C-alpha cells in the first residue's frame, strides 16, 4: 500500500527546508 | 466588506512595514526553560519573562550560521514581515532583539504542538477535520497575498495548534514582499510547486499549490509526492500525476485537481475570481468563512494542556549552552533587525 510505502520511507519525520 | 477589512489591514501593515519595531526586549529579561524545536540556525525555547511571569517561545538564531548559508536577506524579511502582520491564525511576535552573537524573536507560546506531531500520530485527519484547518490557511493566504506577501513554506511542521485547537502559522523565513515574480529556489521539497522547481520565475500561486499538498497530506496521512530523496520528489511533482486514496470524496478530489494544477492559467487561487474559486468550491460548502475568522467554530481536536509551562505536546530535544561572544558578529549585516 501507499501508506506502507510512505511509512517505510526515509521521509516520515520532520522535513527540512531547502534553499538551494 | 472583505475588501474594506483588507483595505484597512493594508494600512496598518504598511505603517509597520515602513517603520519596523526594533530592540523591544533583552536576553536577561527571560529565564530559558526548555527547547521546543531546533532549526537550521539555532533553536526555539520555552521561556519565562521575569517581570510578567508570562511564557513565550524564543527563537534564537546564530548570526554566523545565517551568514554562512547566505540567509541574511531572508532572515531580515522574516522579522520585518512578522513584526508587521496581524491575523488570527498568524503567530504574534512579542519582542525582538539582538546581541553580539544572536538574533532573537520572542513569540506567543503555542502550547498544542505542531500539526505534524498530531498528524503522524493519529495517521490522518477526517475530511471535516482537514477542512477546518484548510479554511484557516485559505483566509490567512488571502490576508498575506493582499499585502503583496508570499509565504513559501506551508507544511504541517510550520503549523502550531493553539489551546482552542486553531492554527497558528509560524516560520516566515521564506516570506517575502514582492510585486511581480521572484526566483529563489526555496521551501520544502514535498511542498514545492512545479514552477519553482523548473526555475521559471513564479508568483503567489505557489502558495495555492502548497495548500493542495497540505490538504492532501492532512486527509491522506501522506503527501501526494514522496520518495527517499528530494530529486525523485521533484520528478514526481513535475509530472504532476496525482493518485488519491480510495476514501477521498469526489468533492475533495476535485478541489485537489484544481490546486495541484501544473497549468497556472488553471490553478485555483490564480484565476480572475481568485480566492473565491476556493471559498466557493463544493468541498467547502459547509464552511462558515466568517465564523472561522471569528473563531466561533468548535474545533475538531483540542490538545491537552496542564498549566502554563507544559511542553507535553512537544518532542524533547538536546539542550546546549546559549553562547554570547564578547565580540560583535555581523553587526553591519543586521543593522535593521
Ligand atoms: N511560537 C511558538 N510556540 C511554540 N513552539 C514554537 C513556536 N515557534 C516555533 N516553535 C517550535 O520550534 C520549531 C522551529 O520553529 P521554526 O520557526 O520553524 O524555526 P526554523 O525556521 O529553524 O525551522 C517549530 O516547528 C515548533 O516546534
Ligand atoms: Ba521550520
Ligand atoms: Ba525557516
Amino acid at each position: 500500500t501507499t501508506y506502507a510505502d510512505f511509512i517505510a520511507s526515509g521521509r516520515t519525520g520532520r522535513r527540512a527546508s531547502i534553499h538551494d | 466588506s472583505v475588501k474594506e477589512f483588507l483595505a484597512k489591514a493594508k494600512e496598518d501593515f504598511l505603517k509597520k512595514w515602513e517603520t519596523p519595531s526594533q530592540n523591544t526586549a533583552q536576553l536577561d529579561q527571560f529565564d530559558r526553560i526548555k527547547t521546543l524545536g531546533t532549526g537550521s540556525f539555532g533553536r526555539v525555547m520555552l521561556v519565562k519573562h521575569k517581570e510578567s511571569g508570562n511564557h513565550y517561545a524564543m527563537k534564537i538564531l546564530d548570526k554566523q550560521k545565517v551568514v554562512k548559508l547566505k540567509q541574511i536577506e531572508h532572515t531580515l524579511n522574516e522579522k520585518r514581515i512578522l513584526q508587521a502582520v496581524n491575523f488570527p491564525f498568524l503567530v504574534k511576535l512579542e519582542f525582538s532583539f539582538k546581541d553580539n552573537s544572536n538574533l532573537y524573536m520572542v513569540m506567543e507560546y503555542v502550547a498544542g504542538g505542531e500539526m505534524f506531531s498530531h498528524l503522524r500520530r493519529i495517521g490522518r485527519f477526517s475530511e471535516p477535520h482537514a477542512r477546518f484547518y484548510a479554511a484557516q490557511i485559505v483566509l490567512t493566504f488571502e490576508y498575506l497575498h493582499s499585502l503583496d506577501l508570499i509565504y513559501r513554506d506551508l507544511k504541517p511542521e510550520n503549523l502550531l495548534i493553539d489551546q482552542q485547537g486553531y492554527i497558528q502559522v509560524t516560520d516566515f523565513g521564506f516570506a517575502k514582499r514582492v510585486k511581480g515574480r521572484t526566483w529563489t529556489l526555496c521551501g520544502t521539497p514535498e511542498y514545492l510547486a512545479p514552477e519553482i522547481i523548473l526555475s521559471k520565475g513564479y508568483n503567489k500561486a505557489v502558495d495555492w499549490w502548497a495548500l493542495g499538498v497540505l490538504i492532501y497530506e492532512m486527509a491522506a496521512g501522506y503527501p501526494p509526492f514522496f520518495a527517499d530523496q528530494p530529486i525523485q520528489i521533484y520528478e514526481k511533482i513535475v509530472s504532476g500525476k496525482v493518485r488519491f486514496p480510495s476514501h477521498f470524496s469526489s468533492d475533495l478530489k476535485d478541489l485537489l485537481r484544481n490546486l495541484l494544477q501544473v497549468d497556472l492559467t488553471k490553478r485555483f487561487g490564480n484565476l480572475k475570481n481568485g480566492v473565491n474559486d476556493i471559498k466557493n468550491h463544493k468541498w467547502f460548502a459547509t464552511t462558515d468563512w466568517i465564523a472561522i475568522y471569528q473563531r466561533k467554530v468548535e474545533a475538531p481536536f483540542i490538545p491537552k494542556f496542564k498549566g502554563p509551562g507544559d511542553t507535553s505536546n512537544f518532542d524533547d530535544y538536546e539542550e546546549e549552552e546559549i553562547r554570547v561572544s564578547i565580540n560583535e558578529k555581523c553587526g553591519k549585516e543586521f543593522t535593521e533587525f
